[PDB]
RNA sequence: GGCUCUGUGGGUGCUUGGCCGCUGGCCAGACCUACUUCAAAGCCACCGGGGGUACCUACCGGUUGGGGAAGCCCUAGCGGC
RNA sequence: CACGCGGGUACGCUAGCCGC
């Protein structure tokens, strides 16, 4: 019939935007609680369906290649054939920087891709704005450099030093040092609450609340020195890798671990996961690299393996996938698609990049645009791959062409809703469920032959008497 | 064709003429 | 400016119409697209701070031609699911904000009023002619649309009520009043084709009311008589233009207009044997008013123009025309 | 087939304007943290409600001598208030210039138990002297009364009728009785056949006319039909009630403010039980009133307190005091619904707003959305810990608080010795009676 | 400070903007309008005036009906020239180019220069086609016009033969014959540019005595002035300067 | 509560239509002196329902010289029975806001139904009367034809000098 | 970050993003400055032997 | 003819090739996603001084309710210490 | 209840019978 494809919208966008399953009207027994659930279903329902048939005024298109003979593969597309194929805009980013002497370069993004901070090993570290092509810093250190990262926004960062980790503003004057956090291997900053989390060389994990400045839950994680950190962008939970072979997931009102993982055996040298916070492929030192459903906690398919050990792997803001191991990256599409309920293997990439010599310390996407930047020793390169890129972002949460007033407003609602770390869970969306042992306290103080052996061997052992004993004493001698 | 032409001058107007300026570009 | 924000409801709101059109396969989705990217480029113009009465009116015109263009790809894909309500309410929403924000644009007033009469919409066109009039009460194109509109529709109660209060409010120029002259005599002649009324009074009436006019002038009652000769064919017609002549006379006895009028009064009903006859008569007044002490300048170019009209029509004998010539060349 | 995607900035501004186009997309994925960020923004809501919650906005002119002991407001115009005090004066204010009074004047002798506003443009005050007739708006002040009426007894109260000249004064000779203006001189005096007791208050139903509610000391209250003049029904109560009134958009239900420190909701078609029991208070309640829109209501107590409530709520949304009001005699809302008005002990005429942190005037809509927003946030996440913490603490003076705490100690050794009672005694197999069924003692015709 | 240098390399390079006060700017640059108003201006006005004067250029000259099918079309408005590909982006230039020869005759009169403000305003002419602008523009180097093109000409945008204009956009003087003829005897890089664009003119026949009076007193004195820096007296060196003289010329006057 | 309330000038009078009317109770309130400072939460309150404007300087100078007297005039009378609802207030009437008590009572006795508050009586309408002539410029911009400034200008000394008789014996130039 | 407002400054009462508390008043900066340190290693070597030698005098 | 400034190439350490999934291939690349038996041994791991300790965390010792690896025995079991 | 396109009774018009 005609309403079919109504039945089919329906379903839709009780899939997509409906966040739940739906409430029950039929079991409801009160009058006023029936009408206002029916009431309140009306409404959730309409909200889905206005939510779904509102994503029609989405305006930009995701990019794509797809291959149009038989012979040809699309993972023998070169670079300047893409060049030559695409918009003049988009073929301006795919640029190369020949920095040789200072160290292998590692390349971060700022959340709106804004701009990209690329740190030296040897200490030179810079700060651009990658498009427009001013450098808004750039500054020299002396000793190495473990990491850099940008914070919230692209006016501070933070480096890792050869002790400890320093915060800088946009002019790359130092603003402090933070003595607390020493030997810092790894950073990562969650976005949404406003922690940076360090994870040392000795294996302690710190998390530094930078609006406030209190270190909030230093965390021994009692096993190895981390080879690899990173971080769930649904949950805020950090996946940190070890190098026995486990992934261990943290979170700072735990000291021991929310989960671990069981991988490869030797130890892991990458992670990435999903910001739907769906999956997260790893790969170890044993050659084999496997994805893992995160919601279920198992893995979706068999290991594939890449052919060196992957220094470094970044997943982008749809499906794909850039695996950087030894000297040229790889980029597979479809590892994990949301819809399937059991995963296929996919058999070839979807595109890679050349082995020239130039030995891959750190692949990451640029978050809006369909571009790669890999962070090589020779210095930053920056190719461009069409399927990448989320092509709709939405203006409320982060913005690509930000101005300066609206920077300086998001930076103060960001202020205002930081999260409290406390609110950090494997499932996020907790807050106002029940506490059932105490909701069954507050309904008991409303309405006010094979155990009982065992019962017995653990109450022989105190040795108070206490008469609930004498009662089964009397029952273990009736029995 | 199918079309009248008062219909292609509306399509023209309303909905954009992005294909024939690209046919008018490649000559 | 929020202007997004503000936006945003107006595409949201035209969002649903946008995937029926989708779910048929009526536009495909690049065209879509393009609906997309122009209605909101559009909205954010519209609803801009510095805006102009053209920048909504090319909104309209863009909304009103996109619903043509619909109606003319759904006969031809032959579908009558679609309808066009959406399209006319979402023009009739532009339109409301477009005299909300400019007022005082009489072209955006008489493009809404030609909008809401083409579509059928009869009260909302009074709601907002009454509107558009209590905004610009000076205005007697307006308050001439209206009366003429009723006449039109036959409520000539209402037409009244338009135009006596257009007679009430426009005073300094005598266009309305002309114009009310013309609707209640073409009321009389609707009287008299569909066989008080009888005797006629009303336009002697409007006569006796305008002799104390801030307008009252001898042009101004030529422009009266000019309007007045019109559809001769009455019953007091010769009652309405001999009341004239006469109030003309009693006022203003040597004025050009006034001996215009005695030219070309005995010419009511004329086009056939009554015309030279007539003509003859009109003639004799004429000669006797080229020789008679006035401005004979302003007499001879009144008459050289009422003889461009003459000359204007065929069918007349070559000796009149000649004589008409001769007559006119001397000047 | 090669396509990127291709971002130019008209897709955030378009050449030639200074609007910031700002494209949105719902897609859950781009939004996380959906309960915690709300749950932090209802938090700030809270806390900001707390930090703007600022009520008092003023004080009616230079106030009265002695305390106010009656006020009414009148129900047809918006400003016009009017307070007699204890001394026995009486002044009609103007709220929007409240520096000072419009037309005072030295009524009575006694205190001013009741006053009331016509509805032409002339007030009316009881006594105990007698009940007397003003014109506060005239060409020429006048001092002196209109008309007077002594015989009938001590009047206690007064309630004018909604549409005509007919208004009721209770007496202290257990009858009401109800005069027409410009064609009664002694009214009609209509009582419960053998009724000893003072009438307390009056109170025309605004909402179905001719229906009169009624107070007395015999712990009761009493209704009166006036199209067949006589008594309707009578239910004794426990404690004794200070106070009737009635909800101006539900016709049937009244409010009882009672020396049982509570507020009785009542249905008048069955007054087996009570439709709501509001307890908040420390010492006796003094004055209720229903809100315009009929779904608040303000409680002036003895103690230094206005409670103010929803209809449904059964516990206080909001508690005001201040240290100079001495005592609290008669709250009422204005006709906005906006802003109450409390005649305390102290001679004093306050204005007090109701939603204390909601300002009024005009509202940019990015303003009153905001507002909004913060609300409904409340209403869904108002009973988690912090939030319910901090907003229901609020700052009371330390004898209210003090004896607040003896209340509760006192409630629950009440409740403890019935409960023994009751698991101890034979009164172990009945059902329990609610509370709201215990509110009433019996109920007679 | 090589990172530097690689940056600024990338940003002279880059061609569309990324920021909303390098869209103002880039969308202030105008031939007609100041600055104030050519800011607060969308394509519908810009295209109402500028199509007014491409009706008056259309009416005067017969052969401009193809670029009123293609170049100032009512969905020419719309088009951004940096969202089409590179051979897109090249069509595009030939007909520009095309456009520019044709339009170099009546390029004191303000209709043509309207028809150029709307190729400056909509396709950004005076930074994609910087090199064909600027020599259609160079026969009018002592007119307003072109002291107002030359104000609005970004710096690293103009070709290397025609960076002697410098110091003229310093100081907004028109610069005289004096300095375009002795940049001409230094460089054969400006006497070859304005050969070729008179050359590739003339070959499509849209020739005009201005143009070809330019060409011909600037090829004059630029010979002229490069006889006698070529002299030298030393045989050898006057052999070498004759044969580079003739192979610098050569195919120019071949043509011509 | 007002309906509509009429507002003289001298470019001609204009009467507007309230709609969410101001709190009283809160006059003196500092929110809603600042809502009656800013234009943009003032034009929420007051819409604009009409205008009508001078046919002539003269016609100016007779209305001002009504006006200021008490005596409305016949033009008035005319634009406030065309924009008013016709009713006799029987059963519903409609509150006009003026600024002139005189004028009050000349227009409530012209139409009954027509209850009209004085601006020097009610401060309600004194606020509101107030916040019209702050922003009175940019209210009427859309049909202002010109300025108001060069009108209250010369309307102030055709005023003047029709009171002090000017003219006829200032001779000495 | 922009000069926060009453309310906003109320929320963050305890919030700013230039000295923490673990800065201890930047005075490793201002010390640096001052007497033209090129190593902040160099500072904290210096207090940490200063501190060294404070606890000596201690348990003197 | 001279000063200054700038650019490119060589040199400023002793001469054995460019790349790769390197015993072989490629420099025009080719094939693309396999194969699988048994997670891991422990320790250490740099914050300036004196002091406070409500809350959180670490360590140590316990308490209720469940859980049972392993050790021991035999009336053999759904076992028992 | 009616709302698109045609031929009809009829137009400086669209009110009425049947279809596409």
């Amino acid at each position: 019939k005609a309403e079919l494809d109504r039945i089919r919208r329906y379903k839709q966008a009780q899939k997509k935007y409906g966040r739940g399953p739906r409430v029950d009207i039929k079991s409801v027994r009160d009058k006023k609680l029936r009408r206002t659930l029916t009431n309140l279903e009306n409404k959730y329902k309409t909200a889905a369906l206005k939510a779904k048939e509102a994503e029609i005024l989405l305006e930009n298109q995701t990019g794509f290649l797809e291959p149009e003979g038989e012979l040809e593969r699309t993972y023998k597309v070169r670079q300047d054939e893409i060049v030559k194929e695409v918009a003049v805009e988009v073929a301006q980013k795919k640029f190369e920087l020949k920095l040789t002497e200072l160290g292998p370069y590692t390349c971060e993004y700022s959340r709106n891709g804004r701009d990209l901070i690329l740190a030296g090993r040897k200490g030179h570290v810079a700060t651009m704005d990658w498009r427009e092509g001013k450098l808004g810093c750039e500054l020299q250190l002396g000793e190495t450099v473990r990491d850099a990262r940008f914070l919230h926004n692209n006016q501070f960062f933070a480096v890792a030093q050869k002790k400890y980790v320093y915060i800088y503003d946009h002019n790359g004057v130092e603003i402090h040092c933070l003595r607390k956090h020493v030997e810092v291997s790894h950073m990562e900053f969650l976005p949404y609450h406003f922690l940076l989390a360090t994870l040392s060389i000795s294996g302690q994990l710190k998390y530094q609340d930078t609006s406030t400045g209190q270190i909030v839950a230093e965390i021994a994680t009692k096993h190895g020195t981390p080879v690899s950190l990173t971080q769930n962008p649904y949950n805020a939970i950090l996946h940190i890798g070890q190098q026995n072979g486990t992934v261990t997931l943290w979170s700072p009102n735990s000291t021991d671990p929310l989960v671990k993982l069981l991988a490869h055996r030797g130890p892991v040298r990458s992670l990435a996961v999903d910001r739907e916070g769906r999956y997260m492929v790893s790969t170890g030192q044993d050659n084999k690299m496997c994805i893992w459903d995160i919601r279920n906690f198992k893995e979706a398919v068999n290991s594939y393996f890449t052919r060196a050990p992957a220094t470094s792997v970044a997943i982008s803001d749809t499906g794909l996938t850039a695996v950087g191991w030894g000297t040229h990256t790889t980029i597979w599409k479809g590892l994990f698609n949301k819809e399937r309920p059991v995963q296929v293997k996919v058999d070839s990439p979807y595109m890679t990049w050349g082995g020239q010599g130039q030995v891959v310390e750190r692949v990451r996407w640029c978050p809006f645009e369909d571009i790669l930047g890999i962070g090589h020793n020779e210095g930053f390169s920056s190719i461009i791959v069409p399927g990448a890129g989320e092509a709709n972002y939405d203006a409320l949460e982060v913005n690509p062409f930000e101005t300066k007033k609206q920077r300086q407003e998001g930076e103060v609602k960001a202020l205002l809703n930081k999260l409290q770390p406390e609110m950090i869970a494997l499932d996020p969306n907790f807050i106002g469920n029940l506490d059932l042992r105490s909701e069954k306290q507050r309904q008991a103080e409303r309405d006010l032959n094979t155990a009982l052996k065992k019962y017995l061997r653990k109450q022989r052992k105190k040795n108070i008497i206490d008469e609930k004993r004498l009662k089964a004493e009397e029952l273990y001698r009736q029995m | 064709a199918e079309k009248d032409a008062e219909e292609e001058e509306l399509e023209k107007f309303v909905l954009g003429a992005k294909e024939t300026f690209r046919e008018q570009l490649f000559r | 400016a929020w202007v997004a924000d503000k936006a945003r409801f107006y595409l949201e709101r035209a969002a649903p119409e946008l995937r029926e059109w989708e779910e048929k396969e009526i536009f495909t989705k690049d065209e879509i697209r393009n609906l997309v990217a122009k209605r909101s480029d559009f909205e954010h113009l519209v609803l801009a701070p510095g805006t102009k009465p053209t920048d909504f009116l090319n909104y309209v015109n863009w909304e009103r031609s996109l619903d043509r263009l619909r109606a003319k790809r759904c006969a031809r894909l032959n579908i009558r699911s679609v309808t066009s309500h959406a399209s006319q309410a979402r023009t009739f929403g532009i339109f409301e904000r477009a005299v909300l924000k400019h007022p005082g644009s009489i072209e955006l007033w008489l493009a809404y009023l030609e909008f809401a009469a083409q579509v059928k919409a009869t009260k909302r066109w009074r709601r907002i002619m009454t509107r558009a009039l209590r905004l610009h009460p000076m205005n007697a194109s307006l308050w001439t649309l209206a009366g003429r509109r009723a006449a039109q529709n036959g409520d000539m109660q209402r037409a009244r009520a338009h135009f006596l209060r257009g007679c009430r409010f426009c005073t300094r120029e005598p266009t309305l009043w002309l114009e009310y002259a013309r609707c209640e005599m073409d009321w009389l002649a609707r009287m008299e084709a569909k066989k008080p009324a009888l005797s006629g009074a009303i336009p002697i009436a409007v006569f006796d009311v305008a002799r104390k006019q801030p307008f009252w002038g001898p042009a101004a009652a030529e422009k009266f008589f000019d309007v007045f000769a019109k559809f001769g064919h009455l019953s007091c017609h010769e009652r309405i233009i001999s009341h004239v002549v006469t109030t003309m006379q009693e006022l203003f006895p040597n004025h050009p207009c006034t001996w215009s009028v005695h030219i070309r009064q005995p010419l009511v009903g004329v086009d056939t044997p009554a015309f030279p006859k007539a003509l003859r008569e009109s003639l004799a007044r004429l000669k006797a008013a080229l020789q008679s002490t006035t401005d004979r300048k302003a007499l001879a170019t009144k008459m050289v123009a009422w003889m461009d009209g003459i000359l204007a029509i065929e069918k007349l004998d070559a000796a009149i025309r000649t004589v008409l010539e001769h007559t006119k060349r001397s000047l | 087939k090669i396509k990127a995607l291709t971002r130019s900035i008209t897709a955030q501004q378009a050449p030639g304007s200074d609007v910031q186009r700002a494209p949105r997309n719902l897609a859950p994925e781009l939004h996380p943290f959906e309960r915690a960020r709300e749950y932090q923004r209802a938090l700030n809501a809270v806390k900001l409600e707390r930090m703007f919650a600022k009520p008092f906005l003023g004080q009616l002119g230079n106030g009265h001598v002695q305390g106010v002991y009656s006020m009414c407001k009148d129900k047809n115009s918006l400003n016009c208030i009017a307070s007699g005090s204890g001394d026995g004066v009486v002044k009609v204010w103007d709220l929007t210039t409240r520096d000072e009074e419009t037309w005072r004047v030295a009524a009575h002798n006694n205190i001013v138990k009741g006053l009331t506003f016509t509805n032409d443009k002339k007030l009316l005050s009881c006594a105990t002297d007698g009940i007397k007739l003003w014109d506060p708006y005239a060409s020429p002040s006048n001092t002196t009364p209109i008309a007077t009426w002594q015989e009938g007894g001590p009047y206690t109260s007064l309630s004018f009728h909604r549409s005509a000249n007919t208004f009721a004064a209770s007496s202290g000779q257990g009858c009401i009785r109800i005069w027409d203006l410009e064609h009664s001189t002694a009214g009609q005096a209509i009582q419960w056949p053998s009724f000893v007791d003072t009438i307390t208050d009056v109170c025309f139903n605004q909402v179905e006319t001719s229906v009169i509610g009624s107070v007395a000391t015999d712990r009761s209250i009493i209704l009166f039909d006036l199209r067949t003049n006589m008594p309707v029904i009578k239910t004794v109560l426990h404690f004794a009630c200070n106070r009737i009134v009635f909800n101006p958009m539900e016709a049937m239900n009244l409010a009882v403010a009672s020396e049982d420190h509570n507020i009785y909701i009542f249905d008048a078609r069955n007054f087996d039980k009570a439709l709501n029991i509001q307890k908040g208070h420390v010492a006796a309640v003094m004055d209720v009133e229903f809100s315009p829109t009929g779904e608040e209501l303000v409680s002036g107590s003895y103690d230094r307190t206005i409670r103010l409530w929803r209809r449904d709520a059964g516990h206080s949304r909001d508690v005001y005091h201040t240290k100079r009001m001495q005592r609290v005699f008669r709250t009422m809302w204005t006709m906005d619904s906006k802003y109450i008005l409390t005649g305390s002990d102290d001679g004093n005429v306050r204005l007090w707003r109701a939603n204390a942190s909601e300002r009024s005037g005009v509202k940019a809509t990015r303003q009153r959305q905001a507002l909004e927003y913060n609300n409904a946030l409340l209403d869904r996440y108002g009973h988690l810990p912090e939030i319910r913490r901090i907003r229901r603490h609020r700052h009371l003076p330390k004898v209210v608080k003090k004896a607040t705490e003896i209340k509760r100690e006192e409630l629950a050794a009440i409740k403890r010795r019935e409960e023994n009672e009751r698991k101890h005694s034979n009164k172990k197999y009945e059902k329990r009676k609610s509370e709201r069924e215990k509110a009433v003692l019996v109920k007679q015709q | 400070s090589s990172l530097a240098q690689q940056l600024a390399q990338i940003a002279a390079n880059s061609r569309s903007s990324f920021n909303v006060k390098a869209l103002k700017a880039s969308h202030s640059k105008s031939l007609i309008w100041e600055p104030r108003v050519a800011v607060s201006q969308t394509f519908a006005e810009i295209y109402s005036q500028c199509y007014e004067g491409f009706k008056e250029l259309c009416h005067l000259d017969s052969r401009f009906v193809p670029f009123d099918a293609t170049l100032f079309s009512a969905q020419s408005q719309e088009v951004d020239r940096t969202q089409m590909t590179a051979e897109e982006n090249a069509a595009l230039d030939k007909r520009v180019d095309s456009f520019l020869h044709l339009v170099g005759s009546r390029l004191r009169l303000m209709p043509a220069i309207k028809a150029v403000e709307w190729l400056i305003r909509r396709f950004r002419i005076h930074e994609f086609n910087t090199g064909t602008l600027l020599a259609t523009f160079l026969p009018y180097h002592t007119i307003p016009a072109f002291v107002t093109l030359l104000s609005i000409l970004p710096v690293q945008r103009i070709p290397i033969e025609y960076r002697f204009l410098d110091p003229y956009i310093k100081s907004l003087t028109p610069p005289p014959r004096a300095a375009i003829v002795q940049q001409a005897t230094n460089r054969p890089d400006l006497l070859s540019a304005i050969s070729r664009y008179t050359l590739d003119s003339c070959r499509a026949k849209q020739e005009y005595p201005g143009l070809i009076s330019f060409w011909g007193g600037i090829m004059a004195e630029a010979v002229n002035g490069m006889i006698d820096k070529m002299r030298s007296g030393r045989r050898a060196i006057q052999l070498e300067n004759d044969h580079l003289l003739l192979q610098q010329i050569g195919p120019v006057l071949s043509e011509a | 509560v007002v309906n509509f309330l009429l507002f003289e000038s001298a470019v001609g009078f204009s009467l507007f239509e309230v709609v969410h009317q101001a709190d009283t109770v809160g006059l003196e309130l500092p929110e809603v002196k600042d809502a009656m400072k800013t234009l943009d939460k003032f034009g929420k309150m007051v819409k604009l329902r009409s205008f009508n404007p001078w046919t002539s300087a003269a016609q100016g100078l007779e209305a001002i010289n009504l006006i200021s007297e008490g005596i409305m005039p016949e033009y008035l009378k005319s634009a406030l029975e065309m924009n008013l609802p016709q009713t006799s207030g029987k059963k519903s009437k409609v509150v006009l806001g003026v600024a002139d008590k005189k004028l009050a009572g000349e227009i409530t006795a012209a139409f009954p139904g027509v209850q009209c508050e004085a601006a020097d009586t009610s401060e309600v309408v004194a606020a509101l009367l107030r916040g019209i002539r702050t922003h009175a410029n940019k209210l009427h911009k859309s049909l202002q034809e010109g300025d108001i400034g060069r009108a209250q200008l010369g309307l102030g000394h055709a005023y003047s000098r029709a009171k002090v008789k000017f003219s006829v014996h200032k001779n000495d130039n | 970050v922009r000069k926060l407002k009453y309310h906003e400054q109320k929320l963050l009462k305890k919030h700013d993003f230039i000295n923490y508390k673990s800065d201890n008043n930047h005075r490793d900066h201002d010390v640096i400055r001052r007497y033209m340190i090129q190593k902040p290693e160099d500072y904290h070597k210096y207090n940490r032997l200063c501190g060294s030698l404070r606890q000596f005098a201690h348990r003197l």
